[PDB]
C-alpha cells in the first residue's frame, strides 16, 4: 500500500477506474508537488478501491462536491500536521461546471470557448442535469455516455 | 431603474410573474399612448444569422416606432460572419462595441444566453435560438390573450396541432401556468404529442390538463384556441394526410364556441385553419401578429429606459 | 419457361414464398459457377432518377457480372434533357425502345410500377420507389439470413432502430412472415415504432412478435439482429442524442449472443454499430452488401432467361 | 473649407501627414464630445459589392451616430447590378444622383478610384477595394496607436504574420513612415515575407527595419504589436501547422511585455492570438474595433462638412 | 507470379526502380500488340470522389481496351448516397465485395492507403490522393521520357513553373533519381520553388540540380523541359502576371533546343505553352496523354495478372 | 520512493508531468493489478521525478521505447522477487502507432477509424515523423502540439 502525509488531503475509497478519472477531470496532477496514487488497491472492505493522496494540497468546499456525481462514497480527508484532522464525503452540488458535455449535438457550447455549466435536480431514480445554454434536461446517464 | 431596465431577456422561465405582467402593462399603455422619440439616437443591432422576416419585420417596426436607428443583416442568404473561424464569442465582442442592444435570431439552442457572456453592458433579447425559446413570442400572445379574455388566469386553453416541437406551445403553457387556475385542453396526433416534462411541471403545481381526440369536444367550454403548424415534413405524407379526417379548423366548427372564444396562430397558417374562420369575429391571428409590435416595443422601452413615465 | 420470365419485380408483396425461394436458389447457383455471359448482347438501362452509388454499384455490377451492356444515369436533380415537361410515362415510352430491361431508382412511390404501364413488355426492376419498395434489397437480406442460418423458417428476428420508416425492415418483416415459425422482437425507440398494418398483419396469422426496450434485453435469444440506420434530422438534437444509454451496437454486448447470430444492416452505417463490432464474427453487414451481387444476378437472370440452365 | 471638405478618400497615399493628424485629431474630439445630428438630412449611399459584414456595420453605425440615413446593399449574396453590362461606371452615374457620399467595397482593385470619375461631386469613400487599400482600417490603427501610446513617432512596432498578403500591414507602414524615427521588426514565415517595394521606400527614408524569426527576440522593445492573419490557405496544411512550432501569440510569451505594449489585430483572429491573451490588459484588438467608429465618424464629418466646431 | 501481382499501386516512392522498368517494358508490349480480352470478365470500379475527365477517361479506356467491365462514379460534390456518415472505410469494406480493383481518385492524402486496409486482397490504384502521390502520371510520364530519349538515365531534364505545389514534378523527381547520371535544372519563381526536402534527397545520393531564373538560361542543355501550370489562383493577379518576360513558352525559345527535345506537361495548359510550340517537333504533351493508355494498360494487366505472356 | 513490489516493472525517473501523459496515452491505467504511482518526488538524482510501479505487469521491448519520445532517460525495471532482476532504458523504434495526431489538417487519418502510424527518423538533434497516409513528414515538435 502506499504510506501516510504529514499535511494534505487524502481521497480515500474511490472505486476501481474511477480514480483515473478524478485525476484527469479534477486536473490534480498539474501542481508540482507531492501525490501519491494508488489503484486497484485490495481492502477487503471494497474487493477493490483506488486512492489519491495530494500533499501540501487541501481541496476546500466545492471540490469535494464535484466528486459526487464520480466516486460518492470518497472519504476526503485533511491531515494538516500528521494525522486525520477532519473527514468529509461528497455531497451532490447544485451545479456542475467544467467537466460535463451537452449531449446535444445543436447546443451552441460545442464550438465555442464555454465552459459548460449544468444545473443538478435529483430526481429520485436518478439525477437529471440542464444545461445552461440549450436548457434541456438530461438524465445523467445521457451525459457521462459522454 | 424599472426591475428589467438594462436586463437581457433570453427565457421565459427567467422572468417573473411580475415582470410577465410589467411587459404586458407597458405594451397596453404604448399602444394607447405612442412614444415616438422614446429610443432617438439608441441604434439597435438586428442580427437574424437564421433568416426569419416575420419577426424581424416586426422587431424592426418597433424599433422604429420608439425612434432608435436599426443596423443589422439576415444571414441564411449569407453575409460573412459565421464562416472563417468567426466564433459567435468574437462576433458579439465586437458588435456591442457601437450598438446599444441586440436582438438575433440564432440557429443554435443556447446561443442568446453565449452572447450575454460576451456583450457586456449591451442588452440581447432573444428573437428565437433553435428549438429552444422565443420569449418575444409569448409575450405577444401572452398581451393578446389578455387584450382580449380581460385576464390571464382563470382561464380554459387549448392547444391544438404540433405539441411535441411547438417552441410556442411549450413556452406559452410554462407562462400561463404561472397564473392561477388555467386549464390546459392538448388536442394533437400521438405521434406529436406534448412532451412528458411539460405535463410533468403541470401537475406538481395542481394545474389541470387533459388531452382530447377532436376539437368538437371542448369547443363549448373554451376561450383561447392557440392552433400550431403541423409541419407537413414531420410525418410521412400518407401519415399526415390520414388521421381520422384531421386537426384543421373550419368555421362551422366553430358554432358551438363562446362569444369571448379566440382563435390564435403563431402563423404560418397553411391549411390547419381555412379561410373561411378569417371573416368569424374569432379569427384573431392577424390581430395577434399585429400585438407582436406593442409587445416588442415595450420590451426594448424598460431593457433600455432607467425610469418610464408613459 | 421459369415463372419470373419476362415479368416485372415491383414490390415483395408481389412475389410469393416460392417465388423468393426460387430466387435464393438461383442465386446461390451463380455464386458457386458463375455465368459470365448469360446476359450477353443485351443492353440494360440503369435509370437512377434518385442517386444511390452502393446499389447502382451492386446491379451495374450484376449486370457486367453476366456480361450485359448497361446505358443510364443518376440524378436527385436535373438529370440532362429529362427533366422539362416529359412526365415519366414518357420517357419510359421512349427507353423502352431501346433497352431490354429498365432498372429504375425514383423519389415518389409507385413510379416503377406506372412505369410497368409504359414499358411494352421491357421488364422494369425496382431499386427503390420512394418509401415504398425495394424488394432486390430484401432478396439479399433473405440469402444471408438463409446462407448463415440455414433456413428462413423458425427464426428468432430481432429488428432495430427506426422501424416506423425503415424501407427495408417493412419488405423484410412482409417477406419473413411469409415462412413458418419466426418470432420477432421489435426493438425501437416509441416516437420510431412498428406501423401498426404490419403488427396486424402479423397477427392475421399467427405470428409471435414483441417490443423490446433495449437490445440487451433479446441479445441471447436472437438468430439474426437487423439495425437500421436511426435518422438524426427526423429527430430533434436533444431527443436523438437521448434515449438513455441508446440502441448502438458495441463488442460487449455481442458477448451473449448466439455463436449463429449475425448483426445485419443494410447500410450506411455511421451511429449505430460500433467499430469494435467489426473484427467479431458476428458482423455480417459488408458480406451482406457482396450478397448483393448474387440476388441482383440472379434476378436479372430469371426475369430475361427462358429457361435458365444452372 | 476644411482641407478634406468633399475629398474623396481613397488611398493612404493620397493623404499628408497633416490630412492624418485631422482626421485623428478630430476622431478624438468625436469620442469625447458626440455630435448626434451633425449630418441630419444627409443620406450616405454603403454600397458593399463585396460583402464584408464588420467594415459594414461598423460603416453604418457611424453614419448613424451623426444623424445621417443609409441606403444601399452587400452583393456577394448578389442583388442585380454587376450583371447584365452594367459597368461599374454606369451605377455610380446613377447613384449620385440622389445620395450625398458613397462608401464602397469592391473586390478589384481600383474600383473606388474610377467611381471618383463618375460621382462628379459627391464623395467616394473607399471601404475596401481588392487587394490595394483600405484607409478607413489604416485611420482606426493609427488612431488606436496614438490613443494608446500617446504618439504617432518614435515607436517600436512589430508587424507579425502574413506581411505578403496583408493589405492592412502594407498600408500602416507607409503611413506610419510618414511620421519620425519609426522602428520596424517584421516576423513572418519566409513564403509570407514582407515584399521588396515596402522596404525599399523604408530604405530610401532613413527607416530602421529588422525581420526576426520569433516574437521572443523582440518581446522586451516593443510598444505596438500588430498580429495579421495568415489566411490557413495560402499554405499547403503541412506548410502551415509546421512552421518551427508557429507566430501565435499566447499569454506567457508577453511576460517580458513593457507595461505600454499593444496587441493590434484587424480581425477575424482564428487561432493566431490565443483566448487567454484577451485577459491581459495588452490586448487591444476588440478596443480597436471600437475606434473604427471614430475614425470612421471623422472622414464623414470632415468630407461633408464645410467648417466644423467641435 | 510477376512482382506487381495483386500489389496495390499507391506511391512512386514504394515502387523501385526494377518494378518501373518492369512497369515500361510492358507497357511498351501492350502498344505494339494489343491484347484486347485479357481483363475479360473482370469488373473494375472507376471511383472518382474528385472528377478529373482526362484521367478517368484515360483509365476506364485502358480498361476496355483490355476488354474489362467497368462500375463507377465521379463528384468533387455529393456522390449519390455515399455522404451521410459512411465512412471510406466502410465504403471500400462494401465495394470490395463487389470488383476485382478499385481505381479510386480522391481530396484527401493518404485515402487510398487507408483503402488498402479496408480493401481485403481487391488492389486499389491510385489515381490522385490530394497533393500527396499520383503514380499513375509518373509512369506515362516516365514512359515518354524514355521513349523519346532511349533511356531515363543520364539526361538533363528541366523543370518548370510551380515546382512548390506542382504533385507530378515531386514525383517525376523521385522517380527519375532511382536511375543514373541525372542533372536537373530547376526553374521556377521564388514564390513556387522545388521544396528543400526534394533537393535534400537528391543531394543524399549526389544528384547534380540547379536553380536558375529562367528557361532560355538552359535551352540548348535540356533533353526533356517538363513544363508545369502556374496556377493563377495561388497568387496575386499583379504578382502572377508580372515575373519581368516570364516562364512561358512559345516556338522561338525553341530555336536553340536540341533536336531530341521534348516538351512534356501533364495538361491541362492554357498560359504556359503557346499555341505556336504546337506544330514544331518538340511538342509531346498531347502524345504524353496517349501514352496513359499504355502506362494504365499495363500496370491493371500485371497487377490483375499472374504470369503476363506479351 | 514509495518502497518495493513483488513482481512487475517500475518505470522510473519520468521527467516531471510526463509522469501523467504516459498514464493516460499509453494507458496503463486500465489493468487489475495494483499499480502505484509518485508524482514529483526525489530518489533517482536530478530532484523531481515521476515513478510508476505497475506489479505482476512486465513491459515489452517495443512498450519500453514508445516511452522513449516523452521519457528517454527513463529506466524500465523488470522487478521479480524484490530484487531487480533487469533495467532497460527507451530508445528510438522506427513506428509510433496510435499516440500522435497528424499535423496535416486534410490527411484522411482524422476522419477515419485508423490507428495514426509514424515513422521515425534522426536521432538527438531532430527527430522527423512522417505519416503512413498522407506520407507528409514532420518535426516531431510540431506533431506533439495538438
Ligand atoms: N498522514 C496521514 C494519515 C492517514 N493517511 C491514510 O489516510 C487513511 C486514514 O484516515 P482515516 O479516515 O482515520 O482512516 P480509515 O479508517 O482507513 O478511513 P476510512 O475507513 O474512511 O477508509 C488511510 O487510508 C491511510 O492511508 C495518510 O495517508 N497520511
Ligand atoms: N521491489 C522493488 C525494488 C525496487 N523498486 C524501485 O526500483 C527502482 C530501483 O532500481 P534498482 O536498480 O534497485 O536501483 P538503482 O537504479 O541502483 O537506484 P538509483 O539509481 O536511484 O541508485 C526504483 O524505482 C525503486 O522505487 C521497486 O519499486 N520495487
Ligand atoms: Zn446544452
Ligand atoms: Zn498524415
Amino acid at each position: 500500500g502506499v504510506e501516510a502525509i504529514k499535511r494534505g488531503t487524502v481521497i480515500d475509497h474511490i472505486p476501481a477506474q474511477i480514480g483515473f478519472k478524478l485525476l484527469s477531470l479534477f486536473k490534480l496532477t498539474e501542481t508540482d508537488q507531492r501525490i501519491t496514487i494508488g489503484l486497484n488497491l485490495p481492502s477487503g472492505e471494497m474487493g477493490r478501491k483506488d486512492l489519491i493522496k495530494i500533499e501540501n494540497t487541501f481541496l476546500s468546499e466545492d471540490q469535494v462536491d464535484q466528486l459526487a456525481l464520480y466516486a460518492p462514497q470518497a472519504t476526503v480527508n485533511r491531515i494538516d500536521n500528521y494525522e486525520v484532522v477532519g473527514k468529509s464525503r461528497p455531497s451532490l452540488p447544485e451545479r456542475i461546471d467544467n467537466v460535463l458535455v451537452c449531449p446535444n449535438s445543436n447546443c451552441i457550447s460545442h464550438a465555442e470557448p464555454v465552459s459548460s455549466s449544468f444545473a443538478v435536480r435529483k430526481r429520485a431514480n436518478d439525477i437529471a442535469l440542464k444545461c445552461k445554454y440549450c436548457e434541456k434536461e438530461f438524465s445523467h446517464n445521457v451525459v457521462l455516455a459522454n | 431603474a424599472n426591475p428589467l431596465y438594462q436586463k437581457h431577456i433570453i427565457s421565459i422561465n427567467d422572468l417573473s410573474r411580475d415582470d410577465l405582467n410589467l411587459v404586458l402593462a407597458t405594451a397596453a399603455k404604448l399602444k394607447a399612448n405612442p412614444q415616438p422619440e422614446l429610443l432617438k439616437h439608441k441604434v439597435i443591432a438586428s442580427c437574424f444569422f437564421e433568416a426569419s422576416t416575420r419577426t424581424r419585420l416586426s422587431f424592426q417596426t418597433s424599433m422604429h416606432r420608439l425612434g432608435a436607428s436599426v443596423v443589422g443583416f439576415s444571414d441564411s442568404a449569407n453575409t460573412s460572419l459565421g464562416k472563417k473561424g468567426e466564433t459567435l464569442a468574437d462576433t458579439i465582442s465586437v458588435i456591442s462595441t457601437y450598438v446599444d442592444a441586440i436582438v438575433m435570431r440564432h440557429p443554435q439552442e443556447g446561443a442568446a444566453r453565449l452572447a450575454t457572456e460576451f456583450s457586456g453592458n449591451v442588452p440581447v433579447l432573444n428573437a428565437g435560438d433553435g428549438s429552444n425559446q422565443h420569449p418575444t413570442q409569448t409575450l405577444l400572445d401572452l398581451f393578446t390573450i389578455q387584450q382580449t379574455e380581460g385576464r390571464l388566469d382563470n382561464l380554459h386553453v387549448a392547444m391544438v396541432g404540433d405539441l411535441k416541437y411547438g417552441r410556442t406551445v411549450h413556452s406559452l403553457t410554462q407562462a400561463l401556468a404561472k397564473f392561477d387556475g388555467n386549464r390546459f385542453y392538448f388536442i394533437a396526433p400521438d405521434a406529436l404529442a406534448m412532451p412528458e416534462y411539460i405535463l410533468d411541471m403541470l401537475d406538481e403545481k395542481g394545474i389541470a390538463w387533459s388531452l382530447h381526440s377532436s376539437i368538437e369536444e371542448v369547443m363549448a367550454e373554451v376561450d383561447i384556441l392557440y392552433m400550431t403548424r403541423v409541419q407537413k415534413e414531420r410525418l410521412d405524407p400518407s401519415e399526415y394526410a390520414n388521421v381520422k379526417a384531421q386537426f384543421v379548423l373550419r368555421a362551422s366548427d366553430l358554432h358551438n364556441a363562446k362569444a369571448n372564444m379566440k382563435v390564435l396562430h403563431p402563423l404560418p397558417r397553411v391549411d390547419e385553419i381555412a379561410t373561411d374562420v378569417d371573416k368569424t369575429p374569432h379569427a384573431w391571428y392577424f390581430q395577434q401578429a399585429g400585438n407582436g409590435i406593442f409587445a416588442r416595443q415595450a420590451l426594448l422601452a424598460l431593457v433600455l429606459n432607467r425610469d418610464l413615465v408613459l
